[PDB]
RNA sequence: GGAAUACUGCCAGCUGGGACUGAGGACUGCGACGUAAGUCAAGGAUGCUGGCAUAAUGGUUAUAUGCCGCCCGUCUUGAAACACGGACCAAGGAGUCUAACGUCUAUGCGAGUGUUUGGGUGUAAAACCCAUACGCGUAGGUUGGGGCCUCGCAAGAGGUGCACAAUCGACCGUGAGUAAGAGCAUAGCUGUUGGGAGUUCCUGCCGAAGUAGAGUUAAGGUGCCGGAAUACACGCUCAUCAGAGGCGCUCAAGCGUGUUACCUAUACUCUACCGUCAGGGUUGAUAUGAUGCCCUGACGAGUAGGCAGGCGUGGAGGUCAGUGACGAAGCCUAGACCGUAAGGUCGGGUCGAACGGCCUCUAGUGCAGAUCUUGGUG
């Protein structure tokens, strides 16, 4: 109170806007392969592990397969393909949002590779990048 | 074609891009009427003021902390 | 007669009034706290009134009451606000006890601004002395 | 009709301000009626003579009522006996004022009536004949 | 109570039709006692005789519309303004949607929106109507206070139909192949597109 | 200040009509008339 | 919000002359910032006594450079005053970077010779930190040129130009162009 | 016999993708759910993440290169063009004061009202005051009835009754009636009659016979200029009169007849904004002129006609203890700011001695064209 209020302070009206947990798109499910459309790893195929509280999807390359480390990715900048891997092998509880502010990636990668081996040619798929060739129309293209 | 529908909003009317309404000032006494309304108003020295008076007005305005719209006019050009 | 005086001053020549480009009016009256010609503003319009006004280094408080409406020479009682800002606000509130909130709020704001102006004119005119 | 008196008289405007405030803040329709009357032009404010006041009081049960005339009251020498009452009106001619004072009555402005009867209790409004 | 009444009334009409057919005797429905009218034509190039009628029906602009009680007196008024308006029998669903979305109440001639039951109560409790749905019942039926409830509602302001007007040319009568005229139940198709 | 359409916002819909809540649970709109 | 008291300024000056610390410098500079921004604009400090304000201005302009030099003593190299390499210098450098535009506002608000001389001297003892910046070194040389350009006192102009020579001839690299 | 599907209709049935809007600024209300406490999508957007500057960029100016246009007026579409006309420069350039009656408004007085017909007085036409006359004025019954009183929480029960009306009558002298008058004077605006007697500063408003975003849509249109299918389906027609803004078109880009889709307006819906109107709130005083502030709603085309509000130009009174060689007034200013605009403020230039702002009353806004005339030039 060391200064009397010069002019006046207009208090903001109370806001009836409570934040609620996000409702993700139906295609996104744990163990779903993803295509990243921007950033350092744009056009690179990655695996989906879990959805964080702050609405940043968590993804692993695996770094072993394609050199993409554990990372947070925005959901809207990602395409979801119809091919899946079982994520039950990897537990994915410890690492969280605040944690993001090598050994863990190795632990995750061993379990995820274990499931990757069963499906044919999946490692090659995750290794290679994606791009649009001439004559490719996305709207028909089933991803 | 001019017409009333083009009229500007009252809350934004008569406002410079700096956000200060321009008020004409002739002498120090008229400057002092804008002592606290520094946020709402900015002073503008009249065209007919002599150079000797303009420096005094500018000094008093700086002391009061009132924005002058046209300083360095007739003390500098443009 | 304050209402009559105000109505004449409003719909006739308030010589201290200046019509700004926006349409807002400013009374030039030195005693005026709020330099805007209104019902609550013209010291001429209102019998009960107060203002902070600077004389030399001091920031005096001027009081106006209907009792001294006659004898305008002695009308404005002069009170010295203490240099301590907190003490000054306390003295203003005390003297303006049971006094309409408009004049009290405006008086406090004017005291704050005049104190800042005194500080900053001390700033602009700092000299080698002391 | 009007929303404010066309006259530029300061005192009429003050009375209009008081009565519009009362009509806004009083349930009684009396304040509304007098407020609407205050706006009227001279032709629509015919003079109500002391004669009409005498008739209005002769009506049964109205002897002690405060007669109200939004306008001017004029004397009438036709009468010799005039009862005592506290007429209220905007203006009073010298003859009418003398007649009211002489008979023990008294004349008040409409502000004094508002102080007396903010809800217009026991009031009797009168209006002059606007034949032409 | 109103919901049960509506369901029972509809089932009763259907059952009466089925029973009459089974007996071999025709069934005739009671003539509809309510119509909804909508303005189709601009004010210009209108004679005085239809112009005065349009004022009575509370229609002052194109695409506005209102409910009208069906009587021998009122039917001839519609006949007078046949070129410039399109009208038909409104179903319950259309009236409900109109009242909920575009409903506006006349409170001291100030077109107050009907956003709360209290607003309707303060005006129409004198007539025993305390909610939006009570008003909807008074409208869908011809109640003892239909005039007052209908007059309380501000004339509806409707957008042009989303799908379109149907026929390429509007200004012919409904059978001739144009928008204006008595189209009866099909008004429900139009109004829902407009609302 | 703003008009909230009952059809799109359930809260105001319930405010205008309480019986709408019960009717939604009952689903009388999709009720089955007896086959008879 | 702390209120400036004639006690608090006295204590800050008391511990300035003996064993100052970066916390004290940031506190002093923030108070200085409020002092210079009173007419032209959250702030931790409030100013109410003219004695406290004048004492703050005095001690700041006349001794905060002294403490700054003592913490991070520059060394004369090829005629130029250059700071050394070290962490402590960098911390002090951000502190002078938090004092510079208060000096700029004072420069833009010069009205007489002695105030010009004091501001220019305090600015003089803070070149070696502000040569590392170009929003400040430019506006510095732009402001004092502004003073050298707009003053009507020949002594003020002489002081401004003498400052320009003394600072320019020392360094010649960042400023002279 | 068993049904299914199609169509129509309803759902206060779910769930997905788009686009525009984020208006409001302590709380109050209707609500919803919560055992409860509290919470919320319930009377207008908040939260999370990232970056946040010698930048992002923005302005001015100059060459060279090529494309198009290219005497002037009018005309023209939407626009150059095109269709129609053109000795040359400078000017000047189509009538006046005043009266009679009447409506409305404001002020003063009031059965009155007006003075000035004269005189006194006078820092002297004045201002202040007296008479002196005449002018124009004066010479009930009942029902309803705004209002006020009682009872009533309220609806009502009544009681009483302004103006005025309704009929009912008395008297005076069958109405202008009386039975309880209003006029006079001044000023403003203004209707008519008159005495010689082309357009019209800007904005708004009322009315015979609006700005911006989103969506929808009429009239129309979907070869390109140009935004939309060179889409479909029929019947035709290419005629030496084929047939329709420009270019162009001929199994049409020509017709008539139907189908959808699509483009979009001063039209309709929602929002925000600006104006006019209307209804409101607000004083043992407002955090800014109760002619203020605030809330809510409706409308904005409008021809004939009518009304208001602003801008600018002079005259006078008052005022800003206004402005001025450290530069007043006047003029210009493809500069900055403001206002929807008429314009205003400032900067600069020019100018070189005085003038402006503001309250009041009083005068008073820019163009067109003809007869031609004169000088001057062919
Ligand atoms: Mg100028
Ligand atoms: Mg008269
Ligand atoms: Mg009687
Ligand atoms: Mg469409
Ligand atoms: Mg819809
Ligand atoms: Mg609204
Ligand atoms: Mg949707
Ligand atoms: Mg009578
Ligand atoms: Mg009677
Ligand atoms: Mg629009
Ligand atoms: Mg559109
Ligand atoms: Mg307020
Ligand atoms: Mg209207
Ligand atoms: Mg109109
Ligand atoms: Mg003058
Ligand atoms: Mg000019
Ligand atoms: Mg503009
Ligand atoms: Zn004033």
């Amino acid at each position: 109170p060391k200064w009397y209020p010069s002019e006046d302070v207009a208090a903001l009206k109370k806001t009836r806007k409570a934040a609620r947990p996000q409702k993700l798109r139906a295609s996104l499910v744990p163990g779903t392969v993803l295509i990243l459309l921007a950033g350092r790893f744009r056009g690179k195929r990655v695996v989906y592990l879990k959805h964080l509280e702050d609405n940043t999807l968590l993804i692993s390359g695996p770094f072993k397969v394609n050199g993409v480390p554990l990372r947070r990715v925005n959901a809207r900048y990602v395409i979801a393909t119809s091919t899946k891997v079982s994520v039950e092998g990897v537990n994915v509880e410890k690492f969280n949002v605040e944690y993001f502010a090598v050994e863990d990636q190795k632990v995750v990668d061993k379990a995820l590779i274990a499931e990757i081996k069963k499906t044919p040619l999946l490692k090659q798929y995750l290794s290679a990048s994606f791009s649009l060739k001439n004559g490719d129309k996305p709207h028909m293209l089933k991803f | 074609q001019p017409k009333i529908g083009y009229g500007s909003n009252k809350k934004t009317k008569f406002l410079s891009p700096s956000g200060h309404k321009t008020f004409l000032v002739a002498n120090v006494k008229d400057l002092e009427t804008l002592t606290m309304h520094t946020k709402t108003y900015a002073a503008e020295i009249a065209h007919n003021i002599s150079a000797k008076n303009r420096v005094v007005i500018l000094a008093r305005a700086k002391a009061l902390g009132i924005k002058v719209t046209n300083p360095k006019g007739r003390l500098a050009l443009e | 007669s304050d209402e009559i005086v105000w109505q004449v001053i409003n719909q006739s020549f308030c010589s201290h009034r200046i019509k700004a480009p926006n349409g807002q009016n400013f009374c030039r009256n030195e005693y005026n706290v709020t330099g805007l010609c209104t019902r609550q503003s013209c010291p001429l319009a209102n019998s009960k009134y107060a203002t902070v006004k600077c004389d030399n280094g001091k920031l005096y408080l001027y009081m106006k009451t209907p009792e001294r409406a006659h004898t305008p020479a002695k009308l404005w009682e002069r009170i010295k606000l203490s240099k301590n800002y907190t003490k000054a606000l306390q003295q203003i509130d005390e003297h303006l006890l049971h006094w309409s909130k408009f004049f009290r709020h405006k008086c406090k704001q004017r005291f704050t601004k005049l104190t800042q102006v005194m500080i900053t004119e001390r700033r602009l005119a700092l000299r080698e002395e002391e | 009709h009007r929303t404010a008196p066309k006259s530029d008289n300061v005192y009429l405007k003050l009375l209009v301000k008081l009565y519009t405030f009362l009509a806004r803040r009083t349930d009684a329709p009396f304040n509304k009626v007098v407020l609407k009357a205050l706006f009227l032009s001279k032709i629509n404010r015919p003079p109500v003579s002391v004669s009409r006041i005498a008739r209005a009081l002769k009506q049964e049960g109205a002897a002690n009522k405060t007669v109200v005339v939004v306008g001017t009251v004029t004397d009438d020498a036709r009468i010799f006996e005039f009862p005592k009452t506290t007429v209220a009106a905007l203006r009073f001619t010298a003859g009418a004022r003398a007649k009211i004072v002489k008979a023990g009555g008294e004349c008040i402005t409409l502000d004094q009536l508002a102080v007396r009867a903010p809800k217009g209790q026991n009031t009797l409004i009168l209006r002059g004949p606007r034949n032409s | 109570a109103y919901q049960k009444e509506y369901e029972t009334a509809e089932r009763n009409i259907i059952q009466a039709k089925r029973d009459a057919k089974a007996a071999g005797s025709y069934y005739v429905e009671a003539q509809h006692k309510l119509v909804f009218v909508v303005r189709i034509k601009g004010i210009n190039k209108i004679p005085p005789k239809p112009r005065k009628v349009l004022q009575l029906l509370r229609l002052t602009r194109i695409n506005s519309g209102t409910f009208v009680k069906v009587t021998k007196a009122t039917l001839e008024l519609l006949k007078l303004i046949e070129p410039y308006v399109a009208y038909g029998y409104p179903s319950y669903s259309t009236i409900r949607q109109l009242v909920y979305k575009r409903g506006f109440g006349k409170i001291n001639k100030q077109r107050v929106p009907l956003s709360d039951n209290a607003i309707i109560e303060a005006n129409l409790g004198k007539y025993g109507i305390l909610s939006i749905d009570d008003l909807i019942h008074e409208i869908i039926t011809v109640g003892p206070h239909f005039k007052q409830a209908n007059n309380f509602l501000w004339p509806f302001k409707l957008s042009n139909p989303s799908g379109g007007w149907g026929v390429p040319r509007k200004f012919k009568h409904f059978i001739q192949g144009g928008s204006f005229g008595n189209r009866e139940e099909f008004i429900n198709k139009l109004v829902k597109s407009m609302n | 200040v703003l008009k909230k359409n009952p059809l799109k916002n359930k809260q105001v819909l319930l405010r205008l009509n309480p019986y709408a809540k019960v009717f939604a649970a009952e689903k009388l709109g999709s009720k089955k008339a007896e086959k008879t | 919000k702390i209120e400036l008291s004639l006690k608090l300024v006295r204590k800050w000056k008391k511990q300035l002359h003996d064993s100052p610390s970066l916390k004290l410098l940031r506190n002093i500079i923030s108070a200085f910032k409020v002092a210079v921004n009173l007419n032209k604009e959250d702030y931790k400090y409030a100013i109410t006594d003219e004695k406290a304000f004048h004492e703050l201005m005095f001690m700041v302009l006349k001794d905060v450079p002294q403490a700054i030099q003592k913490m991070a003593p520059y060394k004369i190299v090829k005629g130029a005053r250059t700071l050394p390499n070290g962490g402590n210098v960098s911390r002090v450098s951000s502190i002078v970077k938090s004092h510079a535009g208060s000096l700029l506002i004072l420069l833009n608000d010069i009205t007489n010779t002695e105030t010009a001389a004091l501001v220019l001297h305090s600015v003089n003892e803070l070149m070696p930190y502000l040569l590392s910046y170009r929003r400040i070194l430019k506006e510095l040389i732009k402001s004092i040129v502004g003073v050298w350009s707009t003053t009507r006192e020949l002594e003020t102009q002489i002081a401004s130009f003498a400052f320009l020579i003394n600072t320019t001839k020392e360094f010649k690299k960042s400023m002279l162009e």
